[PDB]
RNA sequence: CGCCGCC
């Protein structure tokens, strides 16, 4: 459940590469007009700069957003990233989904709305 | 005239030889150019009459693309 | 002839190895006691690859009936 | 990380702890040892020679022979079922269900 | 945040190719006989006659400094690789490049196979 | 595979008794697995009535152990000379006698 | 001399071992020299 | 790198009968530190051994580059043993905290 | 075949009762010489392959591909080759089962079964065809893919053992002719120094190999347990209709590993010929081996007159350069034994009127005595028991002050060198198959190597197209035009530059192309001038039609017939070739085929640039993206797109091919027109792809569309989405039916009549003869 | 066409039979073979029963 | 300096 969504977003790309879906309609055409991507399952040792260092491989992230908690916490586990280009988000959701950093396996998906301060999946 | 003029030179290096009057480009980019020219014409019709483009049958798209009186 | 070859071959083998222990080991002292202060000191792109599979000939057997010419299509 | 108590808890019995040059070869001492066992049975893959290792040697059933080779004639049967032709499959399978 | 920049770029090159240029460019054109005279065109002995060495200025999109010279992996969308993109991935760009090259090879075999007894 | 069980050996004996020697397609026409090549191969390799398929003598063994030293391989050249002549009966003799001269 | 004294067969010493002029006539037709030259010219 | 390859073990088949004690110590301490060896007693298992290390990379050194290596004149085949069983589950161990850490 | 097989069992029977033809001393000498050569080479012998051998599946896959290649047509036989490919695919689906069966077969089985013999009727030529039963064929194809890899890894074979994996024309010139003008002062001739090439065959080398000596020789280099295998397969009962005879003396060369046996025995025969000191000077010290004709340290080149040596499979080419007193010694040592002056109207160019008389060898008494003397000296030091070097099928030619002109035939096609220093005016060297040679130590051009096609090569081509005319009764029209094509591309992509100069072959192509033109026309019962226009033939099959690659419409040249045989005269009076003059101008095939010396000069610069940009991209840290395409990605003689292919890692182990390909003429009967390359290792050596488009524009794009029934093809309006038959001519296992006789071997009438339907307006035109016409009923 | 050298066949042929009729004829043929061999051996104990 | 035409 917390990382079978990793398997589901991977099965998306594996079924597209199985069926041979052209890139005009290869599901990233719905998450156009949004350079934002939801990270998931980061370890709590990850600062803003380390996340920029790992996810800047496909472009320098313009707008990061960690969910640092209000007073008692320091980090909850998400992050939102807004790159230069939307195709960097396509590259990042294909390539950085299911990689694992210091134990826990992380996941990436598109956002398509905005920086939601807390809605998404803990 | 404007956007069809810029379509027919799809590269920065799309020379025409002097004894020809249309550009010289391969057949792959001929069908690419023909697709974006028919999308130009259909978009101009859909903007002119405020009609949804994908609502049209292919006989209707035929009649627009040869300019039949509709 | 086999036995009068093999022994001879093996004989030369011993004496070659014997000169080894007389040459290189000797040079070892010439390499150990260095009398000047002995111890008193391509990324190939993935897009090139796999563009042609095969392991056959292409000139299939020698069958001269089967339209080998013109590697790529017409229209 | 192990200790010797877990180590002999792990292993089965029947075991005890304790340039270049040209010359020639000679006629050997017949380095023609068996690698596939003594019969028609099936072929053995290189991973199955731990499970069916005891079939590569012939028992000649005496002096290593309690009733236990009768209870590892089933080793021959599992090999015939797992890797065999389907007549050998249904023969060994009927034989193992009937006994 | 940069797709809009390239939309501005394609609209300004659109403006210059539309409002002033005629429909056809010939071989002369007074612009492509600048580009032939400004090509790299490797195999020039006079290259190090005029250049000192392959040095680095502030050569970047923004005035912020660009990434250094290790090799970023080829990734189908040519990136603004910067701030330490050292090759961690699930291995998908290599996967799809091998996949499409295998497609382009098996069509080359499918032609030969299809055309045999004709 | 060429397994050659008994119920085709005896039918091959009957067929060679009926049809003849240089006529093998006509007797491979009644065996349901075998071709004429395999019929020739067995009837000269195992079923020939001249084959002395037992009785290892003492004269032929002292013959072959310095006949298979003259030409060291080649058990089809020295098979008619020995006359044990199955060309693998010779190889059986030679490997058995070089086991018994080793033990 | 002084050119090929390391070769093995320093002389075969004879060409045909006497000479080559026969014009003889075997009529056993597989052994006739006409059939020998025929069956070394064409098959190889 | 390589999880799904069982190590600290190495099955040894087609090993000579003249192995008194020493030659397995030779070949298997040649590549690194050893835990021990298992020497068979049944004339099947006589001529077939186990060797266990304290290192993984030494077992990789052995099985990557001793496959079909010819020795005293019968070439041996190496594999990785499969640990699957036991005979006695060990019980009443204390193994208390005892302030070691 | 009756006559060969009974002569062969007479000679196998007379091997046994007449003893070995080789003496005890005569074989101990060969054996001692090989152990001296091998221990001077430090050649570690081949081990028997372990079952856990690393590069082992990678060789079984090569053997199965090299065997599965022989089945691409599928009218295949009742059991024998269906069970052969059944064995191949069972070896595929379980490689380790077959790979254990090979080791079991290969330690312990040495009594094998029948092999059958047939003969290719090559029309003045018969080659045997040996078929082995397939369960052995898998094991010995693994064995030669192992031994060739394992002996080129350890470099058993010296550089002169050809064909190596260069190519056959770099063997012919740009290693060889470049090798014979880069010697130290090749032509000097002011101290009587004279060059001479010898060219001969080791005669009957395949038969005169006794398996006893062979077994004792090739267990110096191989594990003994498969030396016994390799000499135990070599005697099995050959078979025919009735005629079982055993083998004992000759080897049967239909065995898969016969290339290894023939060339290792050729190695020991070479170091009988060269001696052993010159052979170690040529092959160089083992710590730094030599290339094909390069040496170390040209003082080593200066001594021992045999300068260079290249042995193709059973055929030696020696170049020895004598100073005058040594040639004097050798001539008078020849003349101690042979009286009778002017016995010299025989040597070489006396009947071989391929070159003009000034270009032929002059038969001056010193040069003819020298040539026959050095043939006498290479005819011995090679005993009659192992091979022989016959005089008649051999050929020796000599350069001196009386002979300006060094002639020789190499590796298929015959050439001659005329140096620049001995022509009055410079012979042109910039026109045709003429390519010039240059002394690379001083960068200037020095010689001219004029090329021609051999006489026996155009004889082999003419008998090739003669048998396609002979099997014209059993195939369709499109198959024999397809077969004429593959024969022509076989001739012309190999003899590239040399087909231009050889006038007698350009007459032959015009003669043969028109003869298959006529053979198709008599199948329609037509032969008529305008009832069958040349639009029908030269239109590619993609539109339809037959599609045949012209070389006849070429305007074959002439010269003055009186002075033709005398002297290279020049050119006058073009003679019209094929009989078509209406200004259609059908394109030649030669202009779409990139010439040879252009191809080698592309190869040098492309591999230089490729090594240059490899060390550039390692000097930087970038990646090679498409800077491997300025060379079109397919220049270079091993063709840069060959490194970057799907099976680089296994075709690194297909080693010792190009000799295996040549030895497959003693296996499957299809005479291979492309024996010298195959696409996977040295690329596609020709891209004739715009011959089709230039043919369209030589005839029109609506060319035959005026003649083909397109207008009632249908209302097909467009003609460009047109597409032909696709449907199941392969027809994998068809629906595996019973096929009486005439439906098994007869010719398929239906493509033959849909082609005839397709051109029905121009095959049935109303006004050629306007007399009798017959209307069908209804 | 070679009307002389094509692999011939006769009109109205009916063709070569399928596997069932062919091996049924093989079993009848083999029956006649074994019957005549035991007739030559003059075996008095061979009996064929009411069902073949 | 210009083969060829089929029952
Ligand atoms: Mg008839």
């Amino acid at each position: 459940n917390p990382l079978t969504k990793v398997k589901l977003i991977n099965e998306l790309n594996e079924r597209e590469v199985q069926l041979g879906v052209a890139d005009k309609v290869s599901w990233h055409s719905e998450y156009k007009d949004s350079a934002w991507i939801f990270l998931g399952g980061l370890p709590y040792e990850l600062t803003e700069g380390d996340i920029i260092c790992v996810f800047s491989q496909y472009g320098e992230i313009v707008n990061i957003n960690l969910v640092r908690d209000k007073k008692t916490g320091k980090s909850k586990g998400f992050c939102f990233l807004c790159y230069e280009d939307q195709r960097s988000t396509i590259l990042a959701v294909d390539n950085f989904n299911g990689i694992k950093i210091k134990g826990r396996t992380i996941r990436v998906d598109h956002v398509s709305n905005y920086r939601a301060p807390k809605d998404s999946e803990e | 005239n404007d956007r069809a003029k810029v379509i027919l030179k799809p590269d920065k290096t799309t020379i025409t030889e002097p004894h020809h009057i249309w550009p010289t480009l391969t057949d792959e980019e001929w069908i690419k150019v023909e697709v974006q020219l028919k999308d130009l014409i259909l978009a101009d019709y859909g903007k002119k009459n405020n009609v949804n483009v994908a609502s049209l049958t292919q006989s209707e798209i035929r009649d627009i693309i040869l300019g039949m009186e509709i | 002839a086999d036995r009068k070859a093999r022994e001879a071959v093996e004989m030369r083998a011993q004496v070659e190895r014997k000169m080894a222990q007389k040459e290189k080991e000797k040079h070892e002292e010439k390499l150990r006691e260095m009398a000047q202060k002995a111890r008193e000191r391509v990324q190939y792109d993935q897009r090139l690859f796999n563009q042609s599979k095969g392991m056959d000939s292409g000139f299939a057997g020698g069958e001269d009936e089967i339209y080998n010419v013109y590697d790529q299509a017409w229209r | 990380p192990l200790s010797d108590e877990e180590l002999d808890a792990m292993f089965p019995e029947g075991y005890k702890v304790l340039t270049g040059f040209h010359m020639q070869t000679e006629d050997r001492t017949m380095k023609s040892v068996n690698d596939q066992p003594s019969g028609n049975l099936p072929f053995l893959k290189p991973d199955d020679i731990q499970y069916f290792d005891k079939l590569l040697v012939d028992v000649d059933e005496s002096t290593l022979s309690p009733e236990e080779q009768k209870e590892r004639k089933i080793m021959k049967l599992l090999l015939k079922i797992k890797n065999g032709t389907p007549p050998m499959r249904k023969a060994a399978l009927r034989q193992i269900t009937d006994k | 945040g940069l797709a809009q920049s390239r939309q501005q770029q394609q609209n300004v090159e659109d403006a210059m190719k539309e409002m002033q240029k005629p429909l056809a460019r010939y071989i002369d054109d007074e612009d492509l006989d600048r580009m032939l005279r400004e090509q790299e065109r490797e195999g020039d002995p006079m290259a190090n006659f005029i250049k000192k060495n392959k040095a680095k200025e502030n050569k970047n999109k923004k005035v912020r400094p660009r990434y250094s010279g290790p090799a970023p992996p080829p990734n189908r969308f040519w990136p603004g690789y910067r701030w330490d993109g050292v090759d961690r991935s699930n291995g998908f760009e290599q996967k799809r490049f091998a996949r499409l090259a295998s497609k382009k090879a098996v069509e080359e075999l499918a032609y030969k196979w299809s055309v045999e007894d004709m | 595979g060429g397994v050659w069980r008994n119920t085709e050996d005896e039918i091959l004996k009957a067929a060679v008794m009926k049809y003849g020697k240089n006529q093998w397609s006509r007797i491979a026409s009644l065996l349901h697995r075998k071709s004429a090549k395999q019929c020739k191969a067995r009837w000269y390799e195992w079923l020939d009535p001249s084959i002395k398929k037992t009785e290892w003598s003492r004269e032929e063994e002292e013959k072959l152990l310095h006949l298979a030293k003259l030409m060291p391989t080649q058990w089809r050249t020295i098979a008619p000379i020995i006359g044990r002549t199955a060309a693998q009966c010779l190889e059986h003799y030679e490997f058995l006698l070089d086991k018994a001269a080793q033990r | 001399r002084r050119w090929d004294d390391d070769v093995v067969f320093k002389n075969c010493a004879k060409g045909v071992d006497d000479q080559k002029k026969d014009k003889r006539f075997v009529n056993d037709t597989l052994r006739s020299e006409f059939h020998k030259k025929f069956m070394e010219k064409y098959i190889k | 790198r390589l999880p799904p390859e069982v190590n600290r073990i190495l099955y040894i088949r087609n090993l000579p009968y003249k192995i008194t004690a020493e030659e397995m110590y030779d070949i298997f301490g040649k590549y690194g530190p050893i835990r021990q060896i298992r020497v068979g007693n049944t004339p099947e298992t006589r001529g077939t051994a186990y060797v266990v290390y304290e290192d993984i990379f030494d077992a990789k050194n052995a099985c990557d580059h001793l496959s079909g290596f010819n020795v005293c004149n019968r070439y041996l085949v190496v594999l990785y043993y499969n640990a699957n069983r036991a005979f006695q589950k060990m019980d009443t161990k204390k193994k208390e905290e005892q302030l070691k850490l | 075949t009756r006559l060969y097989l009974k002569a062969e069992q007479e000679r196998q029977h007379n091997y046994l009762k007449d003893g070995p033809y080789i003496t005890a001393e005569e074989a101990v000498a060969v054996y001692t010489t090989t152990v001296h050569w091998l221990e001077s080479r430090r050649f570690s012998p081949i081990p028997f392959p372990p079952l856990s051998y690393k590069h082992d599946t990678k060789l079984l896959i090569l053997a199965l591909e090299r065997l599965k290649e022989a089945y691409s047509v599928k009218s295949r036989l009742n059991q024998s080759q269906r069970e052969e490919l059944g064995l191949i695919e069972q070896a595929y689906d379980n490689p380790h089962e077959a790979l254990s069966r090979i080791k079991r077969h290969l330690l312990t089985q040495r009594a094998f079964k029948e092999v059958g013999i047939e003969f290719m009727d090559l029309y003045s030529h018969l080659v045997p065809v040996y078929d082995v039963e397939p369960l052995e064929k898998i094991t010995d194809a693994y064995l030669d893919q192992y031994l060739w890899y394992e002996a080129d890894k350890r470099r058993l074979f010296p550089p002169w053992i050809k064909p190596a994996d260069t190519e056959p024309p770099p063997l012919l010139v740009y290693k060889w002719c470049q090798g014979i003008n880069n010697l130290q002062d090749v032509w000097e001739t002011s101290e009587g120094e004279c060059n001479v090439m010898l060219e001969s065959r080791f005669e009957k080398m395949y038969e005169k190999i006794d398996l006893t000596l062979l077994n004792r020789l090739l267990r110096l280099i191989v594990d003994h347990n498969i030396a016994d295998y390799m000499t135990a397969k070599n005697n099995v009962v050959i078979n025919y209709k009735d005629m079982n005879h055993t083998n004992s003396y000759g080897i049967i060369r239909g065995l898969q590993f016969a290339s290894f046996i023939v060339q290792y025995y050729g190695l020991v025969m070479d170091l009988l010929v060269l001696g052993l000191h010159r052979a170690s000077e040529m092959a160089g010290p083992p710590q730094m081996p030599n290339d094909f004709l390069s040496f170390q340290d040209i003082a080593t080149e200066a001594a021992h007159p045999i300068r260079l040596f290249c042995r193709y499979i059973d055929r030696i080419h020696i170049f020895f350069r004598f100073t005058a007193d040594e040639a004097r010694d050798l001539i008078q040592r020849y003349l101690t034994e042979h009286p009778d002056p002017n016995n010299e109207n025989i040597v070489g160019y006396n009947n071989k009127k391929c070159w003009p008389r000034d270009a032929r060898m002059r038969l001056m008494k010193h040069d003819v005595n020298l040539g026959r003397a050095v043939f006498w000296d290479i005819k011995n030091r090679l005993p009659r028991s192992v091979t022989t070097v016959q005089w008649e099928n051999s050929f020796v030619s000599v350069y001196s002050k009386d002979n300006p002109n060094l002639l020789f035939n190499m590796c298929g096609f015959e050439c001659r060198i005329l140096p620049k220093c001995r022509t009055s005016y410079e012979e042109f060297t910039h026109k045709d198959g003429v390519w010039n040679l240059q002394n690379e130590v001083t960068k200037e051009r020095t010689a001219q190597c004029f090329l021609r096609v051999d006489d026996e090569s155009m004889q082999r081509f003419h008998n090739r197209v003669r048998q396609i005319l002979m099997a014209s009764g059993s195939t369709t029209f499109t198959k024999i035009v397809n077969k004429w094509n593959t024969a022509l591309i076989g001739l012309m992509t190999y003899f590239r530059e040399a087909v231009v100069n050889t006038q007698e072959l350009l007459d032959l192509l015009v003669k043969c192309e028109n003869k298959i033109q006529t053979r198709i026309k008599i199948g329609l019962n037509s032969k008529m001038p305008s009832r069958f226009p040349p639009v029908v033939f030269y239109t590619p099959k993609e539109l339809g039609g037959l599609g045949m690659l012209s070389m006849g419409h070429v305007l074959i040249p002439q010269s003055d017939l009186r002075w033709s045989k005398q002297t290279d005269v020049g050119i006058t009076h073009f003679r019209s070739g094929m009989s078509h003059e209406e200004d259609q101008l059908i394109p030649n095939l030669y202009r779409y085929i990139q010439p040879w010396e252009s191809e080698f000069i592309d190869s040098q610069r492309v591999w230089a640039e490729y090594a240059l940009k490899r060390q550039e991209a390692i000097a930087q840290n970038r990646r090679l993206t498409l800077e491997d395409l300025e060379d079109s990605w397919d220049r270079g003689i091993p063709r840069i797109n060959t490194l970057f292919q799907k099976d680089r890692h296994t075709l690194a182990y297909d080693k010792g091919w190009r000799v295996r390909t040549d030895f497959k003429q003693y296996q499957v009967l299809k005479q291979n027109p492309f024996w010298w390359t195959h696409q996977r290792h040295d690329g596609k050596l020709w891209n004739l792809n715009n011959y089709r488009t230039d043919m369209i524009q030589a005839l029109g794009g609506v060319e035959g569309i005026l003649e083909h029934t397109l207008f009632k093809g249908t209302y097909f309006p467009t003609w460009e989405g047109l597409f032909w038959e696709k449907a199941s001519g392969f027809e994998e296992s068809m629906k595996w039916k019973k096929l009486t006789n005439a439906q098994r071997s007869g010719l398929n009438q239906i493509p033959n009549r849909r082609f005839t339907l397709w051109w029905s307006p121009t095959i049935n035109r109303a006004n050629v003869y306007v007399g009798f016409q017959v209307q069908l009923d209804l | 066409m070679d009307f002389q050298h094509r692999p011939g066949g006769k009109t109205g042929s009916g063709g070569v039979a399928s596997s069932s009729e062919s091996n049924r004829d093989r079993r009848e043929r083999l029956r006649q073979l074994a019957l005549e061999t035991i007739d030559i051996n003059k075996d008095p104990y061979f009996m064929k029963n009411h069902l073949g």
